[PDB]
């Protein structure tokens, strides 16, 4: 049987599926460790690998990418799970190796490929503690070109009054996403700071895993694809809206939670964002 | 206990001992400083970011 993971209903994606809005024709690049394209509960439309020794983006030797991609777009059928945007066209943009790490130039090259191939949404479930001129340039150009760009805030918890949001989430051009649980409580690991934009479910999230498996994971990596998927739903109902409009509709319709330093504007609500 | 500020520019082995001699089942991974990594949070994992001198450059942290 097919199960709907709790995070997909918490953001209210089912209300949009009920009017026929499921992401059809919206192109989502998952910039990550690749995606297992032979998964029975996934359809991958294209891709490229930037990782010099792992040239197949359709083989995911880590498991991370495939799990992120199932949150965005696991197929609506009679098996496994269901994505936020289950008719989305998923692109595998492999920038991380089997150990889940990559060089900054591989990440940049991934973003560049996403611009060149006209992606509508980019999801980045990844980060580092330092930025760079080339990385800042590349995300600001994706946004200038029209792309909605979403990234994990980071898993560094609190450190007083200091911000713990990593890059590229820390850039103003990027929607930085933190993690809540099924009770709308911030997860202990979730990064904080003025750069934090919104929250989405990040605790015990079931999704697809390589080799026809399913599995629950935690992290701001799992919260980010909820928002990338939400963007794709909004664009399938309003294909005429810009990235500016999509971002502002999500930020203005959240369920408000705590202090913005810990919760950004609050938990996304895609049903409300899509009625704006 | 979730981070080891105290592990500074200590060597590989000093970090491995302290961390294991504090968190027995640690899955420890050594990676270069200046790389990007996934943002999954795994309670078992402690990633160690080193300079070219095999010394800890950044606060090691569970997850
Ligand atoms: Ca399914
Ligand atoms: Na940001």
């Amino acid at each position: 049987a097919q199960s709907v993971p709790y995070g997909v209903s918490q953001i209210k994606a089912p209300a949009l599926h009920s009017q026929g809005y499921t992401g059809s024709n919206v192109k989502v690049a998952v910039i990550d460790s690749g995606i297992d394209s032979s998964h029975p509960d996934l359809k991958v439309a294209g891709g490229a690998s930037m990782v010099p020794s792992e040239t197949n983006p359709f083989q995911d030797n880590n498991s991370h990418g495939t799990h992120v991609a199932g949150t965005v777009a696991a197929l609506n059928n009679s098996i496994g799970v269901l994505g936020v945007a289950p008719s989305a066209s998923l692109y595998a943009v492999k920038v991380l190796g089997a150990d889940g790490s990559g060089q900054y130039s591989w990440i940049i090259n991934g973003i560049e490929w996403a611009i060149a191939n006209n992606m509508d949404v980019i999801n980045m479930s990844l980060g580092g503690p330092s930025g760079s001129a080339a990385l800042k340039a590349a995300v600001d150009k994706a946004v200038a070109s029209g792309v909605v760009v979403v990234a994990a805030a980071g898993n560094e918890g609190t450190s007083g009054s200091s911000s713990t949001v990593g890059y590229p989430g820390k850039y103003p051009s990027v929607i930085a996403v933190g993690a809540v649980d099924s009770s709308n409580q911030r997860a202990s690991f979730s990064s904080v700071g003025p750069e934090l934009d919104v929250m989405a479910p990040g605790v015990s999230i079931q999704s697809t895993l390589p080799g026809n498996k399913y599995g629950a994971y935690n992290g701001t990596s799992m919260a980010s694809p909820h928002v990338a998927g939400a963007a794709a739903l909004i664009l399938s109902k309003h294909p005429n809206w810009t990235n500016t409009q999509v971002r502002s509709s999500l930020e203005n319709t959240t369920t408000k939670l705590g202090d913005s330093f810990y919760y950004g504007k609050g938990l996304i609500n895609v049903q409300a964002a899509a009625q704006h | 206990k979730t981070e080891w500020p105290e592990l500074v520019g200590k060597s590989v082995e000093e970090a491995k001992k302290v961390i294991l001699q504090d968190k027995p089942a640690a899955q420890i991974i050594v990676l270069p400083v200046g790389t990007i990594v996934t943002r999954s949070y795994r309670i078992d994992r402690v990633r160690l970011f080193v300079d070219r001198l095999d010394n800890i450059a950044q606060v090691p942290r569970v997850g």
